[PDB]
């Protein structure tokens, strides 16, 4: 159920655990794609499964005429959908380049068909993208207590909690808008929002517990490049009326360096620029010391990111906490023979004499919503909420 | 060999206390009940006998030549456990 | 590639005044613990133990005091023995007459010398019977040879209402199963 | 618009000389005086009673000295025990040895929390009996328990038209309207 | 046996006594061609014996003609191997000076002969002389435990250790470039290394606020050194110093090229090469007369005499401490009682009857090798005594 060092823990130990390392230096938290399914996403299997029982007659050109994925991980459903979308774009260029009018045309289909498939799970509340007021909604319940809890809990002079995440949704803007949160994500603006690397090192000061860091690692959907040479943002209604409705009712491919999710067009030296800057901006967090970090709903399945954590250990000063729900059956495939590298990446870092690694396993003990309760409220924290029943009687004045 | 217990340490011989070679000590919340204590043991040490006068339930202060360093000991619970307690009167008025 | 400690520091001596010291703190620490290797330790509150590295011993430490003087912070300490390493293991020596130089680190104490501060001879260690825990920290385990228990004369004292029947019958249940050939009326 | 705590402080923590608290006031009315959802509170004399945040307990203690260093003005403390929670609400412990950390801040005491100080444990409510109202403040009732107050023998004293037939009279009828197979002499 | 003032003390009082002395202003260690042995070195008299065996005609001619060698001492095996070589160079360059043809020959046969045969006993891995990362084999265990050792126990505000050898080899170089020490030598540069004496003044510090390097005096010289067709004395890389000059050395066989090696203690008569030697023994002079000094001697054979002539004269400082090992104390004594042996003897059998607590003289045979020599000495209590690293560098690589 829950290991340290090799050896089993119980339950109050291990809150009380929890509790001491949100009181250090620096914390942080990464999170996967398994962090939206609680309020209307999708698991990359789901969308690999889906795309196979939609496209049939696709699936043969890519196995077979090009050679860009194998057949054993498409039956088993393990294919990784980002790297097969850059390479069809480095595919789709080296075509247009050299004038071959039968591939350019074989290569949009293809790249239409996996966008309208990634771009509709994205949307977590499918028609009602475009309204106003979105966080205010049940779905997002426990994102606000995610950013309370993790705001409240720092003692004055100590610095603010910083957010990684590899997903390209809209949950974490939606739930910080409606606290009265300000969020950096790097851009300044609005009728012409561009990037500014530099917005990270920068708070706010009362001249008479404000903000937090955003750190998305893989794109987001209102980013996108125009004729002109730089990175814009736009809101979500902009988005939705400019580009967002066509993808997904209509044959609409015509653009091939615009869009900047998930982790495409990487061959053009103004769109790497932002995705060097957010890995070499993570990289660096994690060297600093008096660090701790929590992973939860992310699959070992990314070898750059498994090679950074690794080599952080050799520091005396920096701990991890991570969840894993299926670890009993990678224990199982292991030590029978086999299992993919993910099994094998998380089983040999359990099996650790190290007291700077923990592993929480279990089926639903091991979830977003069971991650959140671990973490405490303070003891003057308001909670009670009166202030609604006063502004539904100002409403009823009318 | 002996073992004494008692709560009125000052209501004992001077020499009896004196020639001992281990001490524990509970909670002794009474002046005079300190000063026996005090001129039974050696000086040397202050800051530990501010700590007797609140000692919560269960707790103590243990030196001698056991231990190398006087410590405050969270002692065990024995099991089974002596005898409870004497009469309750509340059973006894409600048994109509 | 080179390591001479696998552990931080937290400030370093500043003054000494004859037996008292002086230690001014680093800038990152506000809240009041540190990690290592092993877990996390608190360091500031009065109270608590510390220790200077100098040379090939350590010396250990009680914090007294702790204020204002971004603004500093100072603390004084006294010292109550120091911790010598001899063939494969360590001892732990009660002669407190030793001090730090202008400079010293201080460094928490983890849980692995705490063990060493509060335990017995190992050739003694068959003799031996279990009362609690620590009460600060309560990670230690406390033992006592029997035979250096037993020999004088023992005292237990106390208040009305607060534990003494519980630990006279925890301390003669015990030592009927180790020495059974043995009087007790 | 998001907020920390609905009751604002009163001044911060700028030493520990063993077991005492030193404290800094804020200039104004805002270092005497605070206003809440429930009412107004008050630290203003010896024998009050304040608070201190640390994160997930509250210290409680007790106020001894006052007096000017706008002049600044300080105050001198002692700790008692502490507050937390335990399944929806709250339970008072009893232990004197913790203390808070440099810059922590002060707040006064709520009545909410002085019911929570005050209580019996939850359990010997239907074998108590009502006496009186807290002297101070008089919005606090005290509840004692039949069985451990009426177990050994007990003890009234005092001088000349000051009040023990009062409390005489009183105690024994309300022991006698609780339990009507009761023997009294 | 060991002794001081001439009273045998057990083995704990000494251990008590060497951790008294590591804990001084300033700590020395001095070493000699016994201390190497455990690479894949020699000793002095094992070259002798190689010499001879290899090369009996020319013996004839350097006893019967120009008087280099004495018979008691070449049938002894009591040679001193450095000190003929300086000569032979003298006598070549007198040659050449007054142009006589015939005795150049003569001369130059066999200056090939005595380098070809101690170049050859100094490389300890043979073929792998030229290779990299050296350090990480099992022969230079304990070199690494001495300078670790050294380094761990001082404490701030003192100073750095130093280190003295009469070894012309480079074991101790491989030994801390694996742990990631710095050592200073009197040389700097990349792409033209050149020697600069007045930086054995000059140390580190931290901006933020490390006291990580030493000090090494090389006496007779080192492998890599050597003067170019310039004025200016050079060094180069193993690797490169073997393609250079030392393959030809050891495989051809008349292979001489003239002043141009820098081991050891030969071209003296030039005024730019003894200027290198004259600094290091300076220094050597000037490290122990200094008041709270503590010297540890092991590898040493007391074969010289003007560092014997130094260090007797240190010894009227009332606070300067000196630990000697020796493993053939019992076959001196009794040689020195009956008749007298030889100066080595009469040396170190005259110091340790001295009547001060400032003498310690160690025997025993193998009880005073280098190996158990480090044992000796202490051990910091912080110092970590475990293996973490290597496990994690383990994973790292096994990964993907
Ligand atoms: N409700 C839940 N709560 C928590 N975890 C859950 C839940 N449901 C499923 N899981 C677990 O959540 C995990 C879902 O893993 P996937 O979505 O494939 O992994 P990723 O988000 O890293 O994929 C993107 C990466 O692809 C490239 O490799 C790059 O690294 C990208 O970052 C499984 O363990 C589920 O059991
Ligand atoms: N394993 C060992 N460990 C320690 N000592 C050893 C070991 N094996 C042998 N020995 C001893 O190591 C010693 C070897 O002594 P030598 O090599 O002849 O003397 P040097 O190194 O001073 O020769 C160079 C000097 O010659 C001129 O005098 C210049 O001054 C030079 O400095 C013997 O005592 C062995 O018993
Ligand atoms: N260390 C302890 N842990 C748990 N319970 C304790 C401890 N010490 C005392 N108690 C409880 O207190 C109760 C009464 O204690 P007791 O030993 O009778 O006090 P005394 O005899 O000193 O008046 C017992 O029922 C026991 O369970
Ligand atoms: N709690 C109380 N509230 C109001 N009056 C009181 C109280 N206790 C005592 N008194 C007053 O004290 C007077 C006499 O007190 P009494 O009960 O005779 O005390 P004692 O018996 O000690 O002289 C009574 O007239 C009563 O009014
Ligand atoms: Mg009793
Ligand atoms: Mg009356």
């Amino acid at each position: 159920s829950i290991y340290q060092g090799g050896n089993k823990l119980n339950e109050d130990d291990f809150r009380s655990h929890v509790y001491s390392l949100c009181q250090l230096d620096n914390v942080g938290v990464l999170l996967g794609a398994g962090a939206s399914v609680g309020c209307g996403g999708k698991t990359m299997k789901d969308v690999w499964k889906s795309f196979k029982q939609n496209y049939p007659e696709l699936l043969g050109a890519l196995i077979d005429k090009y050679l860009l994925v194998s057949q054993i991980d498409s039956d088993n459903n393990l294919v990784n959908v980002e790297l097969l979308i850059d390479e069809a774009t480095k595919f789709l260029s080296v075509a247009k380049t050299r004038r071959c009018e039968d591939e350019e045309e074989e290569f949009r289909k293809i790249l239409s068909s996996l966008y309208k498939e990634v771009t509709k799970a994205a949307l977590l509340t499918g028609e009602q993208f475009r309204e106003k007021n979105q966080g205010k909604k049940d779905a997002f319940k426990y994102h606000k207590e995610l950013i309370s809890k993790l705001i409240s809990n720092r003692q004055p002079g100590q610095s603010a909690p910083a957010i990684f995440t590899t997903n390209y949704d809209l949950a974490l803007e939606w739930a910080a808008e409606d606290l009265g949160i300000q969020l950096f994500n790097g851009f300044s603006g609005l009728h012409t929002r561009q990037f500014y690397p530099q917005n990270f090192d920068l708070a706010f000061r009362n001249v008479n517990h404000y903000h937090a860091y955003l750190y998305k690692l893989h794109g987001s959907l209102t980013w996108y490049q125009n004729d002109s040479l730089t990175v814009n943002e736009v809101s979500a209604s902009q988005a939705y009326d400019e580009y967002i409705n066509d993808i997904i009712n209509k044959d609409d491919f015509y653009r091939g360096q615009h869009l900047i999710y998930p982790g495409a067009n990487k061959y053009s030296h103004t769109i790497g620029f932002v995705y060097g800057e957010m890995f070499r901006r993570f990289g660096e967090f994690i060297s600093k010391p008096q660090t701790a970090l929590f992973i939860n709903g992310f699959g070992f399945g990314d070898y750059h990111i498994n090679r950074i954590i690794l080599g952080a250990l050799l520091n005396p000063s920096f701990h991890v906490v991570i969840y894993y729900p299926e670890l009993k059956e990678a224990i199982t495939k292991v030590s029978k023979g086999g299992g993919s590298e993910a099994e094998k990446a998380i089983v040999t870092l359990k099996n650790m004499a190290f007291n700077q690694v923990t592993v929480v396993g279990g089926g639903s003990k091991a979830y977003f919503n069971s991650f959140v309760e671990h973490l405490p409220y303070p003891v003057l924290f308001p909670r009670d909420n009166i202030v609604d029943e006063l502004v539904e009687a100002i409403a009823n004045l009318s | 060999s002996l073992i004494v217990s008692t709560q009125r340490p000052s209501e004992l011989s001077p020499t009896v206390l004196a020639m001992c070679s281990n001490w524990f000590s509970l909670r002794l919340t009474n002046e005079r009940d300190l000063q026996a204590l005090r001129y039974a043991m050696e000086s040397g040490n202050e800051q530990i006998l501010k700590q007797i006068s609140g000692l919560p339930r269960g707790d103590a202060v243990a030196f001698g030549s056991a231990f190398n360093l006087p410590v405050r000991i969270s002692i065990n619970q024995a099991r089974p456990g002596p005898k409870s307690s004497d009469a309750v009167f509340s059973e006894e008025w409600a048994n109509c | 590639l080179f390591k001479l400690t696998e552990i931080s520091a937290i400030g370093y001596v500043v003054g000494l005044e004859g037996e008292r010291i002086r230690i001014n703190l680093h800038e990152g620490l506000q809240g009041r613990l540190a990690s290592h290797r092993k877990g996390v330790s608190s360091v500031t509150q009065p109270g608590d133990l510390i220790g200077f590295d100098a040379g090939n011993i350590l010396v250990v430490a009680r914090v007294t005091d702790m204020a204002f003087v971004i603004p500093l912070r100072q603390i004084i300490a006294y010292a109550i023995g120091f911790v010598k390493r001899e063939l494969n293991g360590y001892v732990f020596i009660s002669e407190d007459w030793r001090l730090p130089a202008l400079g010293s680190s201080a460094v928490p104490l983890t849980s692995d010398f705490l063990n060493i501060i509060y335990s017995i001879d190992k050739e003694e260690l068959p003799k031996a019977v279990e009362l609690g825990v620590d009460s600060r920290t309560k990670t230690v385990k406390i033992f006592a040879s029997v035979d250096k228990l037993l020999s004088r004369h023992l005292a237990v004292l106390g208040s009305t209402g607060y534990g003494k029947s519980n630990f006279n019958a925890l301390l003669t249940r015990k030592v009927s199963e180790k020495y059974p050939n043995s009087r007790i009326v």
